[PDB]
């Protein structure tokens, strides 16, 4: 990840402005609404089988503050990548087998959902350096399948 | 859904996949934990032991819903549906987990089937299996 | 190929897509650049400047070429074809590639439209340019 | 990688027997006719439009012992992984951006026609040990992807 300063400045002043519950709630919802592998999970968000079912879903959005909130933990401690997310990466595999590959299209997905938000913003480069802290995140939940 | 050369080529190499569709099954799942070590991941209460009473029977089941898939290719929607209730209302289950698996039959058939990696085979059974997978798969229905 | 609903929402995306065709394609290669560094190892001929000249007219080519493939959705097996001809007889750009300009240009998208990541306009643009990428790594038709 | 000396000896004696332009030519042929995306390199092996012409093309087969040749430097010098390869990895990106996701599917299919050849041989632990080395060459050769 170690995004140059500018770079920096870019994604994490547009998470200083980020709605964590409504960009979450939209990012997981876009991931969600593609029907992919992650409708199985649908059971645990119990609203997603509707457009307007995943978008107001409490879980969607509590869950979008969840998987948000690690990525922020993220831009708070690039230094780590393997020891900040080392609980998650355990979830995501040791109780949660769910494969990383939805955590690359969740990963995707939230940059494209920050863009709509932020869309007079989205500059060419605030878009990769996100992807580039989230290719570490789902990197980083993938550590555990070592 | 698909197409029809694909059920040609899936019937030809289940035809001579025949009784050994368990032990295929079987295998194929024992491959997988080997092959792809995230599968011991999931916590498995089985106990892979060597001979295990369990993966066999385990391997008749997902090889009698493999001969349910090709007995109605183009209309196991519903057919596989107690399948996916598994899957998903149980454990979880990613399909991504089903490609291995899948690619661990290939092979196994490949170890008994003239070519098995024929144009017609290979595309055919990597995408009938992805059609079992989509159909294990399916939402409510 | 394809279903009749996503081709509505691909119509309705494009549609306020319009003359700004072009600066989405130009930006979605821009992007892809910077989010996919994977494409710098191309070994560009390009400047990438700021402003630059070839990628306007580079990004109103693709955005044309989306054009003909939104006027011609179930009928582009042949009309990308000189594409096809290009990526692949020429550079063998890998339609790997395609899916990260695209989810670039989804992105672009999203910054002018009012969701864009709708389930049946997300599902739809993810699922044509997939067809769109399909279409330009065609074999010889 | 780093198989255990068991799951060695199973994997680097099967490769004692095998056949590296047979073998070779039935990997990449395996690969090339599901029709995927590394059929856009057709052109440089002049055959495979069939599969007639893929499984008897010269230059699928010679292809096939470059590859293989490679994959036996992994079984020689596990301990690199990172040296070994990099001219590889340097070829596949700098010289062939050609992506990693074809390097996942030839490993794939290697172990699957080693299956064919020696199919009274095949072990459960074989196949896997072969995998672990695979993994490890599409790993190498996407290292280049940093
Ligand atoms: C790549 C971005 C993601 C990150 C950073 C992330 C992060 C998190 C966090 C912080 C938690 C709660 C941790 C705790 O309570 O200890 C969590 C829980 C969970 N995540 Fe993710 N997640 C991501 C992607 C995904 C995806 C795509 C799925 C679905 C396939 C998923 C499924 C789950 C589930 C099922 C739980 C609840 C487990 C439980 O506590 O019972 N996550 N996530
Ligand atoms: C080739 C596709 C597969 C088919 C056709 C299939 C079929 C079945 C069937 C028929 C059962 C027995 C219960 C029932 O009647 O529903 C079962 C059980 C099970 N399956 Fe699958 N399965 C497949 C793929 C998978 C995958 C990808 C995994 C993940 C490793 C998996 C894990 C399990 C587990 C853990 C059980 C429960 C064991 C028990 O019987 O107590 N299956 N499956
Ligand atoms: C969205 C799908 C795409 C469309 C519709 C598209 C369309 C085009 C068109 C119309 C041309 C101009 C020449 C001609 O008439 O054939 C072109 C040129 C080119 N494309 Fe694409 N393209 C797409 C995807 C890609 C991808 C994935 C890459 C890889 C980064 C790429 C790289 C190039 C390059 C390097 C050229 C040559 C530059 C020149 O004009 O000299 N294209 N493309
Ligand atoms: C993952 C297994 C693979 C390994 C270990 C591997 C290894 C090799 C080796 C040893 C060479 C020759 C090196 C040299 O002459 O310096 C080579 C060349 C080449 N490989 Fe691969 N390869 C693999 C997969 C692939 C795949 C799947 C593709 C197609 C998408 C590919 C495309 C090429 C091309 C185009 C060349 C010729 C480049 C040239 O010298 O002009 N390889 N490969």
């Amino acid at each position: 990840v170690h995004l140059t300063p500018e770079e920096k400045s870019a994604v994490t002043a547009l998470w200083g402005k980020v709605n964590v519950d409504e960009v979450g709630g939209e990012a997981l919802g876009r991931l969600l609404v593609v029907y992919p592998w992650t409708q199985r999970f649908f059971e645990s968000f119990g609203d997603l089988s509707t457009p307007d079912a995943v978008m107001g879903n409490p879980k969607v959005k509590a869950h979008g503050k969840k998987v948000l909130g690690a990525f922020s933990d993220g831009l708070a401690h690039l230094d780590n990548l393997k020891g900040t997310f080392a609980t998650l990466s355990e979830l995501h595999c040791d109780k949660l087998h769910v494969d990383p590959e939805n955590f690359r299209l969740l990963g995707n997905v939230l940059v494209c959902v920050l863009a709509h938000h932020f869309g007079k913003e989205f500059t060419p480069p605030v878009q990769a350096a996100y992807q580039k802290v989230v290719a570490g995140v789902a990197n980083a939940l993938a550590h555990k399948y070592h | 859904v698909l197409s029809p050369a694909d059920k040609t080529n899936v019937k030809a190499a289940w035809g001579k996949v025949g009784a050994h569709a368990g032990e295929y099954g079987a295998e194929a799942l024992e491959r997988m934990f080997l092959s792809f070590p995230t599968t011991k991941t999931y916590f498995p209460h089985f106990d892979l032991s060597h001979g295990s009473a369990q993966v066999k029977g385990h391997g008749k089941k997902v090889a009698d819903a493999l001969t349910n898939a090709v007995a109605h290719v183009d209309d196991m929607p519903n057919a596989l549906s107690a399948l996916s209730d598994l899957h998903a209302h149980k454990l979880r289950v990613d399909p991504v987990n089903f490609k291995l698996l899948s690619h661990c039959l290939l092979v196994t058939l490949a170890a008994h089937l003239p070519a098995e990696f024929t144009p017609a085979v290979h595309a055919s059974l990597d995408k009938f299996l992805a059609s079992v997978s989509t159909v294990l798969t399916s939402k409510y229905r």
